[PDB]
């Protein structure tokens, strides 16, 4: 999403 | 002995005043010592030396409104009296078994009657709450192609469909409706339902959820009667002009019930514990400053400022009845001005923190910005150690966790091994131990720092109650003073977790306005937990135990990972802005950015001795007696052996056993030190510490390192062992005694034929495990879903999350249930989740304006322009959408209309990055790989000049590969030059053992491979013809060209000649023979 | 009369200037982009040019020499093309040829070098490699021993040094857009000329760089330039059209020939353009390479070698033996050309010529 690296 | 930098030696105290040390036997002892009498605080004691509406009758029920009824209607289901008196538990309905042959229908509920009469059963109305009443002892319908017919078995016209009313008693009416929104004049619920706007704030739960009975939109605030306004006692305020005016202007002259307004002069009356003060009409009491007025108007209390204001002191506080005391923590002097403590060693502290490609350490102050270590993958965490001077970091790239010393000396790589998705680590530098999370085995980790007998510490779920459980991990931090790891989670269910440092203790700390807990860390010298969230952009910190939460930045963080407090100042990275930057640790005063980072700086922290306190080691030598992991004990105080992951702990008498259980596909080192994969043994390297895993009888090794070597001479990746497929061909992956307990990793389950499956795939209707063990329908019957996990009737599992979101997922319909999917216990959070106006589902707030619809029914969509971009960090597109700063000019489309990457300039690429001829960067470790990465093949160009890492194997053509990839019996280079040089690698003179045909220059290949058209090895000596025309040229399988070589299967008639002399591309053997025998 | 070359983006066409038509040369070739030519180094009467290959996608692109006649016209004859070997060029945006000891010099615009090598391409070695950001086409007056070249990226320069590399200097940089093309005055005390493709004029100024004078304004973008007789020759790109005028600009702009958009250069074939009559200053004492300089010579290493320790004329990179030619075409007078099995070109001479290559007859 916007979190994973 | 030493005196650690700044700090006393043991038996000593410290002047908090300018951090000079005095004996302990001088604090405390009746005469200040120190500059500002900090020996001699006050936490030492001195020395010692018509009757009634509801009379009714005996044979008429009584009602609290008045009403009588006929005793008969008494608890039958339905409301008789007109207040519910008869329809209620509280007075008696316990019991109220209806008469004689109704038929009890116990799917009904108390907004219906489970009872119902014969009188109409089976009567084709639905008297039951779904409607079993028509089915039980009744007889079949026909139903009609005209009317609505029920997956169930009833039949209804389609009148009866998306009116959100069970008519077909299994939902299957409103099941996949799509309900338009309410009217105009209608109020919409939370859960979706449509109820007449009258019917809000009626003390009636008519929206289902409780939406109209919301206390926001009910609440009417009474009138503040403000200045120019003179609240009377009765309520009805008037002016201040009418005070005590004689006139009675609230009832029973309520403002003049008393206007000798001086009511403090008295004892008993009014008793207010310290000062007292008139009012217009009364007294009030108050308290003096440090004292709380409580409950009872009447009394003070002293606040402990230490737990309620900890901005009030830069470090440690003490509670004082009245006030407080700001002290010091071991090693700071407290400033002139009574608040501020400063550091006192010399040594002064600086930032360390990793970057894709890069590890930087950077002074805290801006001025200074160098570089640790480049070239490396992809570096998501990082931690320290004091008392060895190392240094620990996570490649996630490369799945590894490394080491080194600060001083760039011996870099070795500890464990490197099983690692699936490690997010975070910590060092604890108290035992010597390493700790991490893994977010894809949803686990914690402890290992010794050098990377001996792991072990699993935390698993599953936290609560008892299974609602917060191991989805997402990331960041941890080490209380290892009073032996407590805190991690935080991001899953759908965030939350910041706890547990002792030997696993018992686990329990949650922080679950309440949260949603991405991406940093964490504790300030040890006041003893606050810190964090910050990612989407609510806050950073909070509150005591270790969860409780007086405190608020430094409100909403202004657009994307914080990381952060570290040192002194008063607290740092984090920024991933939208990608910057570091850092400001006061209690206000948010003083905000300063200190670089701009071209990639995420994902994880920080500030290299100082004060930052690992020391103290004793509780495993003090000896390693606590225990053979294997000393761990400390929850408290910090005791400790507690333990044995590593594949062993099995057995309790003796009075001490510790570990016993091995090294599993089939597993072989166990002769000390029985560690128990490591079965293709780590005969592989050539030595991995036991004892050398068992290289015996003296080792086959020849002709696969790589990682691959599994079957018994002759065949390789295969170790996943294919025990997976019920023949893959070595030999068939000894396949092998009884191999796989007889092949035991594999928890997180998936294993079949019948020993073959394990990702634990989610069983039940889900799909035979996986290729003998339908999966799929059975006994097992799927008798099985248990894994804890945080809902059961469906099918037998499947599903994340608890997925319950109540609309969405079927359990196939039938029981993860869905409508009766309990539109209660109160159900409704979204207002803080973290936007409600769907139509369905019922809750959707994170994120997920609003993203171009997807999330609510099924474009809510979190519609009206976009609405929604203003964050100021900081964000970037709003051309169709009005908000996306992180960092993917702007990023190289891809990220909101569906190219406005991220309009008119977009290129970036300058960074210190370990090659910049192709059309301006995009690559690392350096591309250049001159024998691969194409530029598009226009422009890492390749000119690879003559430049030299190959040290770690890289030139090629004479001038490319490089890895070292390690040299004198292997196999070509690497494009010209097979990492071969060519190599030596003789047998005293009889050849390269590779018997079983292999071995090229003129010392590549080798199988024998398969020769005569196939492949150039199998350069300079081909396989594509000799003459040593070729007694292989098996058989026609089935190899067409026998007439220059007597043979060409390998589907080479015939394929448009190219693999012959030679024009015959492959002709007729009468690819052609039809007889006609199709 | 000179004759003139124009690659395009696929073929080469040579028109005459006073026969004013077309005659075949080479074709089958793709992405080209600038030529330049040797004038019968062996005086048996072919001339060799020199034009480089432009890449796409993963292969990359060459430096090619072919074979031109030096009479009238030759047609049907199987012209054949070799590859020097360069690897590794990107794009090779200008190209020049030293006649005075068989040199080859280009530039990479991609790249941001100058290199040098031998006619074959073998001792590879970069001149100028530092403070380039986008070189365009090159020139070269070995009588005065200095090559010149120019930048068009954001800091647009005219720069002039040695031929082997040192004595680098800035000849003008202000009221300077895009140079395309660059051209010296062999004849008028070595005066050069440049384009401008954003100021759409062309000037001129002397080799050391004094009296700037602005020539013809007004050249509907010129790309390239050539200078022969008294007369200045430049070709509009985004039209493709080829002009005439007074080399001092005192003469309306003639028009001669419209072709497509794929036209890259015009180039003038003739000797008097190079007067071959300079003779080598080279001692032949030199391992590898003899790079010129006024007043004198200097011996080089091949890129990534240098001399032997206390000596600089040996180099310590071993020697690679020459290439070898194919022979041409050589055929005359309209006669055709034919390869036997040992593939030697046997002309067939046409009705009433005799002879080997059919000279007259
Ligand atoms: C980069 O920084 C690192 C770490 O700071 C340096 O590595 C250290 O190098 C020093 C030597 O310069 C090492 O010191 C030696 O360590 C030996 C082993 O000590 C271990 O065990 C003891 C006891 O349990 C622990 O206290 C200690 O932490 C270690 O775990 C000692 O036995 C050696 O002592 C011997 O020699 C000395 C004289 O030098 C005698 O006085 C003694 O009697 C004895 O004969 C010695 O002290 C040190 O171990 C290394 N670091 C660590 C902690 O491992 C790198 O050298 C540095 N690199 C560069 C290039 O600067
Ligand atoms: C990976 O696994 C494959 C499995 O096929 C191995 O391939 C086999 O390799 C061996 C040689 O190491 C081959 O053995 C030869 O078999 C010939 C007859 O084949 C029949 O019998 C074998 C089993 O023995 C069957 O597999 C096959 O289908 C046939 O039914 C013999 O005639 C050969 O003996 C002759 O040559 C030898 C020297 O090589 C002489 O010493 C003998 O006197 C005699 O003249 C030989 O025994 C076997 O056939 C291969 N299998 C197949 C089907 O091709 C690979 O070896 C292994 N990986 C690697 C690269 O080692
Ligand atoms: C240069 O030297 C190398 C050795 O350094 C020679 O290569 C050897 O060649 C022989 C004969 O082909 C090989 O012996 C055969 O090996 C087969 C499988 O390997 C066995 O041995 C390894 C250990 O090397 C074990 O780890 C593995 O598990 C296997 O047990 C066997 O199947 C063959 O068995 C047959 O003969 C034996 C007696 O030798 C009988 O007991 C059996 O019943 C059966 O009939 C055989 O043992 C040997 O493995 C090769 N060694 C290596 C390492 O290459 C080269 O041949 C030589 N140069 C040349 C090209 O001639
Ligand atoms: C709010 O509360 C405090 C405490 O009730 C009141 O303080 C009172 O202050 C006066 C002046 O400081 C004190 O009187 C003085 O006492 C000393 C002896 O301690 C005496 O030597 C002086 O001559 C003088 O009398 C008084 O003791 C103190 N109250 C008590 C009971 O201790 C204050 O007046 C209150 N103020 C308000 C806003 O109501
Ligand atoms: C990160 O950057 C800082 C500052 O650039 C580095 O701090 C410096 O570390 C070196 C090595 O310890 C110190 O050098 C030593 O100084 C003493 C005198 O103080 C001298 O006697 C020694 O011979 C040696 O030269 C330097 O003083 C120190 N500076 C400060 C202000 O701390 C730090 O090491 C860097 N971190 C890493 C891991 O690169
Ligand atoms: C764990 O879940 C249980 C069951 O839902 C919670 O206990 C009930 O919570 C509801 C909330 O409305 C109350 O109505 C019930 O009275 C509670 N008690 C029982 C035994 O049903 C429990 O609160 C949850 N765990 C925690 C710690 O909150
Ligand atoms: C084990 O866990 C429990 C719960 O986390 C701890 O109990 C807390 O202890 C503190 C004092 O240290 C109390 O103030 C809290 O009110 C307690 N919370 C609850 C709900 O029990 C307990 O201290 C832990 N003990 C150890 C040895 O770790
Ligand atoms: C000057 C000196 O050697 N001081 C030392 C310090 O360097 C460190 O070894 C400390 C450990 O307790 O003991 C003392
Ligand atoms: C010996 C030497 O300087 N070797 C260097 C090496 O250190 C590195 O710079 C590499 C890639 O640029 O090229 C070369
Ligand atoms: C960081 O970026 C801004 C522009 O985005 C630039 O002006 C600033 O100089 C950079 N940081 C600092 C403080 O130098
Ligand atoms: C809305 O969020 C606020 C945040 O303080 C919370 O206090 C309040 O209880 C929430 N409303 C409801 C209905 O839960
Ligand atoms: C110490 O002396 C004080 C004097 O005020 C008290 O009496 C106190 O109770 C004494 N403590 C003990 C233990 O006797
Ligand atoms: C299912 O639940 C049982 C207890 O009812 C066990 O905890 C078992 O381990 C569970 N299975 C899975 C897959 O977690
Ligand atoms: C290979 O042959 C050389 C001689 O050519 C040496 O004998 C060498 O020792 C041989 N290789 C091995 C491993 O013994
Ligand atoms: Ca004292
Ligand atoms: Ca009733
Ligand atoms: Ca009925
Ligand atoms: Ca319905
Ligand atoms: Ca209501
Ligand atoms: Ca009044
Ligand atoms: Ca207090
Ligand atoms: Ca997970
Ligand atoms: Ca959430
Ligand atoms: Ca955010
Ligand atoms: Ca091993
Ligand atoms: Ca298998
Ligand atoms: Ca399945
Ligand atoms: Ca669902
Ligand atoms: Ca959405
Ligand atoms: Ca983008
Ligand atoms: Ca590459
Ligand atoms: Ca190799
Ligand atoms: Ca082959
Ligand atoms: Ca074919």
């Amino acid at each position: 999403x916007x979190n994973x690296x | 002995p030493t005196r650690p930098p700044g700090m006393c030696h043991l038996d000593e105290f410290q002047c908090q005043g300018d951090g000079t040390c005095i004996p302990n036997t001088w604090e405390c002892d009746g005469h200040p010592d120190c500059i500002h009498g900090s020996d001699e605080h006050t936490g030492c004691v001195p020395k010692t030396c018509g009757h009634s509406v509801n009379t009714c009758r005996a044979s008429q029920f009584q009602c609290d409104n008045g009403r009588c009824i006929s005793g008969n209607w008494v608890c039958d289901g339905d409301n008789d009296c007109g207040d519910m008196s008869d329809e209620d538990q509280r007075h008696h309905c316990e019991l109220q078994n209806c008469s004689s042959t109704q038929f009890t229908c116990v799917n009904s509920r108390p907004p219906n009657r489970r009872c119902i009469p014969q009188y109409w059963v089976c009567d084709g109305d639905a008297d039951c709450s779904d409607a079993l009443d028509e089915l039980q002892n009744c007889t079949m319908r026909t139903c009609s192609a005209g009317e609505f017919s029920c997956a169930n078995g009833r039949c209804v016209r389609q009148s009866f469909r998306c009116d959100r009313r069970n008519d077909c008693g299994d939902y299957s009416d409103e099941r996949g409706c799509s309900y338009p929104p309410c009217h105009a004049n209608q109020f919409t619920c939370q859960n979706g339902r449509c109820i007449p706007r009258f019917f809000v704030c009626d003390e009636d739960n008519d929206c289902g959820d409780g939406s109209d009975e919301q206390e926001h939109l009910c609440h009417t605030p009474e009138p503040t009667c403000p200045l120019h306004q003179f609240r009377c006692d009765n309520g009805h305020c008037i002016e201040m002009g009418r005070v005590c005016n004689h006139v009675d202007d609230c009832s029973d002259n309520s403002d003049e019930k008393g206007c000798g307004i001086n009511e403090c002069l008295d004892s008993s009356i009014s008793r207010c514990d310290h000062n007292c003060t008139d009012t217009i009409t009364s007294f009030y009491c108050s308290c003096l400053p440090g004292y709380k007025l409580m409950s009872d108007k009447r009394s003070c209390v002293d606040i402990d400022e230490c737990k309620e204001s900890p901005q009030l002191c830069s470090q440690k506080c003490e509670n004082v009845v009245g006030s407080y005391i700001c002290k010091c923590a071991p090693g700071y002097i407290r400033e002139p001005d009574g608040k501020s403590c400063r550091q006192n060693s010399n040594i002064e502290p600086y930032l360390i923190f990793s970057n894709r490609y890069y590890i930087r350490n950077l002074t805290t102050d801006g001025s200074s910005y160098s570089l640790i270590l480049q070239g490396l993958g992809n570096v998501v965490a990082l931690d320290f150690d004091r008392v060895e001077k190392r240094l620990y970091w996570i490649d996630a790239e490369k799945q590894i966790i490394e080491r080194m010393f600060l001083n760039k000396t011996n870099r070795e790589t500890i464990i490197n091994h099983r690692l699936r998705r490690a997010e975070s680590l910590a060092v604890d530098w108290v035992s010597r131990k390493l700790y991490w999370l893994d977010a894809i085995l949803d686990c914690l980790f402890v290992s010794d720092l050098e990377g001996r007998h792991r072990k699993m510490i935390a698993q599953h779920c936290v609560d008892a109650n299974n609602t917060f459980c191991f989805e997402h991990p990331r960041g941890i931090v080490l209380h290892p003073q009073r032996g407590h790891v805190y991690w935080a989670d991001w899953g759908v269910h965030a939350y910041i977790g706890r547990i002792g440092m030997d696993g018992t203790n686990k329990s949650v700390i922080i679950s309440t306005k949260i949603e991405w807990p991406n940093a964490i860390t504790i300030d040890y010298t006041n003893d606050l937990l810190y964090w910050a969230d990612a989407h609510l952009g806050y950073i909070e910190f509150s005591d270790l135990e969860g409780h007086h939460r405190h608020t430094v930045y409100d909403g202004s963080l657009p994307h914080p990972f990381a952060l570290t407090i040192f002194e008063d100042t607290v740092f984090w990275t920024d991933w939208n802005t990608r910057t570091v930057e850092k400001g006061n640790k209690y206000d948010g005063s003083g905000r300063v950015v200190l670089v701009n980072t071209t990639h995420k700086p994902f994880d920080i922290h500030v290299y100082h001795p004060y930052r690992q306190p020391i103290m004793s080691n509780p495993c003090g030598t000896n390693n606590g007696g225990c053979s294997h992991l000393c761990l400390i004990k929850a408290g910090g105080r005791g400790f507690t052996c333990a044995c590593p992951d594949d062993f099995q702990t057995v309790q003796l008498r009075d001490r510790t056993l570990c016993m091995p259980m090294c599993s089939s596909t597993q072989f166990l080192c002769g000390n029985n030190e560690k128990c490591i994969p079965i293709w780590w043994k005969c592989d050539g390297q030595k991995d036991c510490s004892d050398g068992s895993d290289e015996p003296d009888l080792c086959p020849h090794r002709f696969c790589r390192l990682g691959q599994f070597q079957c018994r002759d001479g065949n390789c295969t990746s170790p996943q294919a062992l025990c997976n019920a497929r023949q893959d070595c061909a030999d068939g000894s992956d396949e092998d009884r005694v191999l796989c007889e307990h092949h035991r594999c990793e928890s997180n998936e389950w294993q079949c019948a034929n020993k073959r394990c499956i990702p634990q989610s795939w069983q039940c889900d209707s799909v035979n996986d495990c290729l003998d339908n063990s999966d799929e059975d329908t006994s097992h799927c019957a008798s099985r248990t879903c894994r804890p945080g996990q809902f059961k469906c009737n099918n037998g499947r599992c599903i994340p608890q999350s997925w319950k109540c979101d609309v969405d079927n997922d359990c196939g039938d319909y029981s993860d869905e249930p409508i009766d309990e999917c539109t209660t109160a216990a159900y409704n979204c959070d207002n803080h973290t989740e936007f409600s769907c106006k139509t369905n019922y589902r809750c959707i994170p707030q994120w997920a609003v304006c993203n171009g997807f619809d999330d609510c099924r029914d474009n809510s979190d969509e519609q009206g976009c322009e609405s929604v203003p971009c964050h100021p900081s960090g964000d970037f709003r597109c051309a169709n009005h959408h908000c996306i992180p700063l960092r993917w702007k000019c990023d190289g891809t489309d990220d909101c569906g209309d190219n406005s991220d990457e309009e008119n977009c300039v290129p970036r300058e690429c960074s210190e370990s990055e090659f910049r192709c001829a059309d301006q995009q960067c690559i690392p350096s470790r591309w250049v001159c790989d024998q691969e194409n990465d530029c598009g226009d093949n422009s890492d390749e160009r000119d690879c003559e000049m430049k030299t190959c890492h040290p770690e890289h194997f030139q090629c004479t053509s001038g490319h490089c590969v890895p070292k390690a990839l040299a004198c292997d019996g196999r070509a690497d280079c494009l010209d097979a030059s990492d071969e060519s040089a190599c030596p003789t690698r047998f005293p009889n003179g050849t390269y590779c053992p018997a079983a292999m045909f071995e090229c003129k220059n010392h590549v080798c290949i199988q024998s398969f491979w020769i005569c196939d058209g492949e150039n199998d090895c350069v300079d081909g000596s396989d594509e000799e013809i003459h040593l070729c025309f007694n292989i098996p040229c058989e026609s089935p399988q190899r067409f026998r060209c007439d220059n007597s070589r043979c060409v390998y299967g589907h080479q015939l008639c394929n448009g190219v000649d693999d012959c030679g002399d024009g015959s492959d591309e002709k007729e009468e053997h690819c052609r039809k023979p007889t006609h199709k025998p």
